[PDB]
């Protein structure tokens, strides 16, 4: 038993829906600690493709 | 709206045809993908800010 | 004109020409420049920009006199070839290998069809060699454009460079704003063979580059791969099919094994077993029961 | 061996599993509880939050027999050991 | 309405001071014509209000020439006598959209935000479920709950 | 300052089992309210050990870093010492 | 070209692709006490082999005389690869292990394997895979019928 | 000794505020709220959904939900209709003043949740 | 499938206290010290200016 | 305004169809056609059916099922206007319009009169107190359809202000069946309607005791008499891949 | 092109209620989903992620992809149901790539029809012999479609 994605603005609003309290996480955006602190280990250039 | 999600065999078809979860599961067979029981349907969010 | 579309098709645009981007097949059996067989790209790193564009006309020169020199000595392989030989008996063999043919049954190739294949392969290496050879000898030190590829070979692509800033204090009274940043020169080589000869020489310029100048080395080559439909049989489906309860978290490791599954090879003669009973129990025919096993009569 | 992820140990969740319950007796895994077992010991563990179904509480849901109220404004006064 | 919250009340000269940020705002300057244009009244205070705000954007970029000296006080006097022409037509037009928006809301049947007057219902100002409990300058306790402007059934 | 990431670390009735409290009921009991290995006895128990029953009813000795509880009772149980002080 | 080649009517030749990153230092990391972890660790970050193959070159005919890859083979392929197949070339990366010998050695399973699920719709009608219609809602005219 | 003894009462107070009956959390003079008893949105509160609202004692969270469930007036009764803030909807039944939301017990810990 | 029930559970409460049994285990997230300056000890917090992520 | 003579005519311009649909593009000449065509047929003294905005009935304040109609459900205050401007409209037709079939033991309250008229009728549906004006329209409508169905001798023009409101479902939806079953508590019932909303199958216009008779008239071939001579509209909001929230102001 | 409101508005001193001025947490804005995470005063954890940038940019990026999804689904007039290869028509008979694989592929170029496949729709009376050969009695009426040569009122005739 499975639920549609709601047609209505009201359904999504009422619904028991959690808002984001602490800090939110990424599986791989983690090892990357912020966008401040964003990691890199090789300098690599942003547009290198792997063959 | 809230609904019982469906299957039909290839036997009951009158024209037999591979099925889209059948071939789910082949997928999840060789790759070994985890198939999460409790996803909810009604929560497929785009991420709209790069999608 | 003017250029009015609807916004879906515009949105499945953009995402495929992204999440297609590394989806291309270099070494293709084509004409010149874009066609090829195996594909080498030098990445150089260097901390200026006029560092790493002076290294690419170092090491280009270097690759397109060394380069023409181990497409001429196997043009003058080529020309042998084509002049006359004789055809391997185990590339005769490999031509006679299959069981129905196009035609329907056994294709019997003879000495003159196969000697055609390899010629009609050997016509294709030579005006791929030429190719290469005809722009070695363009980049005249008078007019020379290295960054062309139907110019010169091999030719120097852009790309741009690694560049990340940081912002910290002076002292709560300022901030400054530095960034560290080195700049990339990629070299394409194209070859339409596999020679070592030339991956010896290309790993070996990384002993001889500039102060502070790294590299790195991408090969793109191609290679037979064998799908053994024995090994990895084509099966019907089972009786009780598998569930979402068989790709749990954790299953796997504790439901499924590993490709591929093993399949006994071995089997022994029950009683009344005769050759046509056991290769009935086999499923498979009784002559091809008796050529593995033509020890026993 | 593997590298990245977890799903690419395959065997070595195999080795550690089998591993795990073969130093651990189950005289010492018995022993350990989860919360809402050591929370039935509480005169009251369960009612519900203001988030989805506050409406749904009780008066039979207070644990009345352990304190002791006033007359008057209807509070607590005491509490019992 | 759902701005029903209590509000700081602003000079008019610092309304007009904005210009085309909000005062003189094009999206907003036609919509307040269509308010007028659907009770069948002249637009004309709000015409020769967008008129002057359209040529005044015009040169607002320029940069005035340096006044090196008159004897007498009459091209200032001039300038400045236009000026206070200006802010009187715009200070007319602020007080038109305040009159008919609140005529309007009178006959909608839709009540304004906190101590806001409406001439034909609440001459004083109508509080409704405010932060403070009582009236903030009547010295009046609210009841609950809020008080009914109009009548019933729609 | 970024967000929640202090390296330094309320009574509240209808949030009483979800603030400074484990996300789910099905989780165990954190470590430090079990004996990890052979020990000679410690000066102090942490802070986020939960109170049990076994806690009221025994009453040995309750060390939190200091704090020495004598006051044993059943509303207590369920919860770590971050909300008992 | 190197790779195997199969002689037998059950070994199908797939010409294939790979490509694949070696970085040595020279600069800084060449050679010290260093050297032993540094270039380790640009070994397992280029861990990457990308096993690419045309579906046009898997559209040949096997051993038995029929074709390899039919429109319903790739009609399966396709499906079983979602993501991994664009612009008709089927592109594996192989991440698993720490060294790009035995990438190569997991990239062939993995192609080996989802060749032979493919494989199935040359054994019948039941295995070809569904084709996925938008069919519409009953419209005005049916629904005038209520 | 006391800790104990507030936390029980605030958890009383809690529960007595989830039993006692609450003041309408809609509005009365908004659309569709404001119009006559006998016609309108109070017609069907009070034939079909009359014991609905009676046993869940009129806070604003259940009887905005059996507004979306009920369908005859959906999806606009929610979001077009305003409805009371959520200090004014937490008025017991019988308020009839704005001064009862400041007249409850401050002594206790429910956050925001006493009668 | 082929562990269910029973087997679930008393294999999650073997694997707790074989976690708990092990004194020294790192469960300390990365971004609690990785602040640590190695040519002076001026402590800087990461997430701020007084930090580069690089160097 | 003389169909009888021009049968033939007027089957040839609609190609044998009950009438006209006029479809476009936002903002054209859809509805300001369709008050034009009012303009020339009651102009001509022609009974006119006028619908002037089609989403009072779909897209309503509030949904109730109908009094006689079962398993049907009406708009009550689409439906009490509705039957108040229609008769004002055609006051000089209806009066003449003789009642067929409908019953003559109506309910009626002391001082008002019989229905004798269609005229009559419909102030006998629309003109009374709440909440008796509820149930009184359903009577009021069905009778109606039954009796403009039934005319085969005067021509009545039936204008529709967005029709492709009419053919497809109505923003309403069905309630949940938690509300009629009856409940003793909400703790154990075995039911979440004060906890989560749900979204049910959504209620199409063929359900409406208004286009039911509409329907009726168009789909069965016995009605060579009424021209449906309406348009669609183009009201929706905008949405071009992606959407936030709408400013207020 | 979508006119309405993506980003929250930043952090600065407490705004009042003045002309092009509303107040940080208002129920106006988006829809009165900020009431989550208000404050009507003018528990560390509790009130901090009301005044995070972060957390409160992330969660009208959620309540966006909500408005997203039910009027993308709201655009949906028809449903997805698997057909079998033999009995779909003409122009599914080919190789179709799955979703972000190739070019957007038109339908048939031949025929001179230029658009996508993965936007067709087809008609549920038209495929009545595939969906119910069970039934027998035509349970959906044929589409009534019109004469496009015949003179009618728009052709003058
Ligand atoms: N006086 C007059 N005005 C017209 C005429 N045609 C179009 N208009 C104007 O065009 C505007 C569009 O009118 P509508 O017919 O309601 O637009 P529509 O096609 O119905 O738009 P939708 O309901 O969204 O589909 C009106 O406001 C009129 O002012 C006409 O023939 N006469
Ligand atoms: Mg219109």
């Amino acid at each position: 038993v499975d639920q549609t994605p709601f047609e209505e603005d009201q359904t999504w609003l009422l619904h028991s829906i959690p808002v984001q309290q602490l800090e939110m996480h990424h599986h791989e955006k983690d090892l990357q600690d912020l966008p401040f602190i964003n990691h890199e280990q090789f300098p690599r250039s942003l547009e290198w493709n792997a063959p | 709206g809230v609904h019982r999600v469906g299957y039909t065999h290839p036997s009951t078809l009158p024209v037999p045809c591979a099925q889209r979860w059948d071939l789910r599961l082949a997928r999840a067979r060789i790759f070994q993908e985890y198939i999460e029981e409790k996803a909810p349907g009604a929560w497929q969010l785009e991420d709209e800010r790069s999608m | 004109f003017p250029f009015q579309w609807k916004t879906e098709d515009w949105y499945e645009y953009e995402v495929a020409k992204v999440r297609n981007r590394r989806f291309v097949f270099e070494n293709t059996e084509e004409d010149g420049i874009r066609g090829s067989e195996v594909t080498y790209k030098i990445v150089l790193e260097g901390f200026w920009d006029h560092h790493v564009m002076k290294l690419a006309e170092d090491v280009c020169m270097f690759l397109k006199d060394v380069g023409r020199q181990i497409v001429e000595e196997k043009l003058v392989a080529v020309r042998r070839l084509l002049q006359g030989g004789a055809v391997d008996p185990e590339l005769l063999a490999a031509f006679n290998c299959a069981r129905a043919g196009p035609f329907g049954g056994l294709d019997e190739y003879d000495k003159e069809e196969v000697a055609n294949f390899l010629r009609s392969d050997l016509r294709r290496l030579e005006e791929q060699c030429l190719s290469v050879i005809n722009r070695c000898n363009v980049p005249v030190p008078g007019a020379t454009n290295i960054y062309d590829p139907h110019t010169s070979w091999p030719h120097v692509e852009k790309l741009e460079p690694w560049v990340r800033m940081a912002e910290f204090w002076t002292s709560e009274m300022s901030t400054a704003h530095y960034e560290f940043r080195k700049f990339f020169r990629v070299i394409i080589c194209k070859l339409p063979f596999q020679s070592t000869e030339f991956e010896k020489r290309m790993y070996d310029i990384r002993h001889w580059l500039h102060r502070q100048t790294s590299c790195e080395f991408h090969t793109i080559y191609r290679r037979n791969v064998i799908h053994d439909s024995a090994v990895f049989p084509t099966e019907h489906d089972p009786a009780t099919p598998t569930t979402h309860e068989h790709h749990r978290m954790f299953s796997f490791a504790l439901d499924w094994q590993s490709a591929p599954v093993n399949r006994l090879s071995t089997d022994t003669v029950h009683e009344g077993e005769s050759w046509d009973a056991v290769a009935q129990r086999l499923g498979c025919s009784v002559g091809e029961l008796k050529d593995a096993n033509a020890e026993r009569e | 061996s593997p590298h990245g992820y977890i799903r690419h140990f395959e065997n070595e969740v195999r080795d550690l599993l089998q591993y795990v319950d073969g130093v651990t007796p189950w005289k010492q895994a018995q022993k350990i509880r989860t919360y809402w077992e050591v929370r039935s010991h509480h005169p009251m563990p369960q009612f519900n939050r203001p988030e989805v179904a506050m409406h749904r509480n009780t008066v039979g849901l207070l644990p009345a027999h352990m304190w002791e109220t006033d007359k008057k404004t209807g509070k607590v006064k005491s509490v019992k050991d | 309405n759902t701005f029903l919250t209590s509000s700081v009340a602003t000079p008019p000269i610092s309304v007009i001071r904005t210009g085309p940020k909000w005062w003189a705002h094009p999206e907003r300057m036609v919509r307040q014509k269509l308010m007028y244009f659907t009770l069948g009244v002249d637009q004309l205070p709000l015409r020769r209000t967008a008129v002057i705000q359209r040529d005044l954007q015009r040169f607002h970029m320029c940069k005035p020439p340096p006044r090196v000296g008159d004897s007498t006080g009459y091209k200032r006097s001039r300038a400045a006598q236009l000026n206070t022409w200006y802010r009187r037509i715009q200070y007319q037009e602020y007080h038109m959209q305040h009159l008919f928006t609140r005529h309007v809301w009178g006959l909608l049947r839709v009540y304004p935000g906190n101590t806001t007057k409406i001439q034909g219902k609440a001459d004083d100002g109508y509080v409704g479920y405010d932060s403070v409990p009582f009236h903030r300058y009547n010295r009046a306790p609210l009841p609950f709950p809020a008080r009914e402007l109009y009548e019933r059934r729609k | 300052y970024p967000f929640l990431r202090r390296p330094h670390i309320n009574p509240s009735a209808p949030y009483f089992w979800s603030f400074m409290t484990a996300k789910s009921q099905m989780a165990f009991l954190p470590e430090e309210n079990y004996i990890t290995g052979d020990w000679t006895g410690k000066f102090f128990v942490s802070k986020r050990q939960v109170y049990t029953l076994q806690h009221a009813t025994s009453g040995a000795k309750v060390r939190v870093k200091i704090f020495e509880f004598n006051s044993p009772s059943r509303w207590n149980i369920g919860k770590e010492m971050n909300t008992l002080t | 070209r190197i790779g195997p080649i199969g002689l037998e009517p059950h070994q199908f030749n797939v010409p294939a692709e790979l490509g694949f990153v070696e970085q040595y230092d020279n600069l800084q990391y060449k050679r010290y006490d260093w050297q032993g972890w540094y270039q380790r660790m640009l070994d397992v970050h280029n861990r990457n082999v990308s096993l690419r193959c045309r579906i046009c070159d898997l559209q040949r005919l096997d051993g038995n005389g029929v074709q390899f890859v039919d429109m319903q083979t790739e009609r399966r392929l396709r499906i079983l690869a979602q993501h991994r197949v664009g612009m008709g070339v089927l592109k594996l990366d192989a991440d698993k292990y720490e060294d790009q010998a035995d990438n190569v050695t997991f990239g062939t399973t993995k192609l080996s394997e989802l060749l032979a699920d493919a494989r199935k719709a040359q054994l019948g009608e039941e295995y070809w895979p569904s084709v996925e219609l938008k069919v519409r809602k009953p419209s005005g005219q049916s629904k005038a019928h209520y | 000794l006391d800790r104990h003894r507030a936390l029980a009462d605030s958890l009383r107070a809690y529960v007595e505020f989830s039993t006692s009956k609450r003041v309408e959390p809609w509005d009365a003079r908004f659309k569709p709220f404001d119009r006559i008893e006998k016609d309108g949105v109070y017609v069907l509160m009070r034939y079909m959904m009359e014991e609905k609202l009676q046993l869940c004692n009129y806070h604003h969270r259940p009887v905005k939900r059996l507004f979306c469930n009920i369908g005859l007036m959906g999806p606009q009764i929610t979001t077009k209709a305003r409805w009371k803030p959520y200090r004014f909807a937490t008025n017991p039944a019988g308020t009839s003043k704005a001064e009862r939301m400041y007249q409850r017990d401050k002594t206790v810990y429910t956050h925001g949740h006493n009668d | 499938k082929t562990v269910v029930g029973t087997h679930q559970k008393m294999l999650q409460r073997k694997v707790t206290c074989f976690q708990y049994n092990q004194y020294g285990l790192f469960k300390t997230p990365y971004y609690r010290l990785a602040n640590v300056d190695r040519y002076h000890a001026v402590q800087g917090v990461a997430g701020t200016r007084e930090w580069v992520p690089y160097v | 305004q003389h169909w009888h003579t021009k049968r033939s005519v007027l089957s040839s311009l609609t190609n044998g169809r009950t009438g006209f649909i006029v479809d476009g593009p936002t903002g054209c000449g859809k509805s300001a056609l369709m008050c034009q065509v009012v303009h020339f047929a009651r102009s001509r003294n022609i009974v006119t059916l006028y619908v002037p905005d089609a989403k009072v009935w779909t897209h309503g304040e509030w949904c109730w099922p109908s009094t006689i109609l079962p398993g049907f459900f009406d708009a009550p205050d689409a439906a009490r206007s509705f039957l108040k401007y229609f008769a004002v409209a055609n006051r000089a037709t209806l009066t003449s319009w003789k009642l067929r079939c409908t019953p003559k033991d109506l309910p009626t309250e002391q001082g008002e009169r019989q229905p004798q008229n269609l005229y009559e009728l419909c102030e006998w549906g629309h003109r009374a107190v709440a909440p008796a004006s509820i149930d009184r329209q359903s009577v009021c409508v069905k009778f109606l359809m039954d009796e403009l169905s039934e005319e085969k001798k005067l021509p009545v023009v039936i204008v529709v202000d967005g029709w492709n409101l009419f053919s497809h479902e109505t923003h309403f939806r069905y309630p949940h069946p938690d509300f009629l079953r009856g409940l003793a508590s909400f703790n154990e019932s075995s039911t979440d309607i004060d906890l989560y909303p749900q979204e049910l199958p959504r209620i199409p216009a063929s359900r409406l005791s208004f286009v039911r008779g509409l329907n009726k008239m168009i789909l069965s071939g016995d009605d060579p008499n009424k021209f449906f001579i309406t348009c669609t509209t183009r009201d929706f909001k905008p949405f071009d891949g992606i959407s936030g929230f709408p400013n207020v102001e | 092109v979508s006119t309405g409101e993506f980003d929250h508005p930043p952090f600065q001193f407490r705004q009042r209620h003045t002309f092009n001025t509303t107040p940080l947490h208002d129920a106006n804005r988006f829809g009165g989903r900020t009431a989550y995470l208000r404050e009507i005063g003018p528990k560390k954890q509790g009130r901090r992620f009301k005044k995070d940038p972060r957390t409160v940019q992330f969660n009208v990026d959620v309540w966006c992809a909500q408005q997203t999804l039910r009027k993308r689904w709201k655009q949906r007039d028809w449903e997805v149901i698997e057909i079998p290869f033999r009995l779909v028509p003409r122009e599914q008979q080919r190789v179709i790539p799955e979703l972000y694989t190739d070019i957007p592929q038109m339908t048939d170029p031949a025929r001179n029809d230029f658009s996508n496949i993965r936007n067709k729709v087809y008609d549920r009376e038209e495929l009545q012999g595939v969906l119910f050969p069970a039934a027998g009695a035509m349970l959906y009426p044929p589409l009534q479609r019109v004469d496009k040569q015949a003179m009618t009122l728009d052709k003058y005739l």
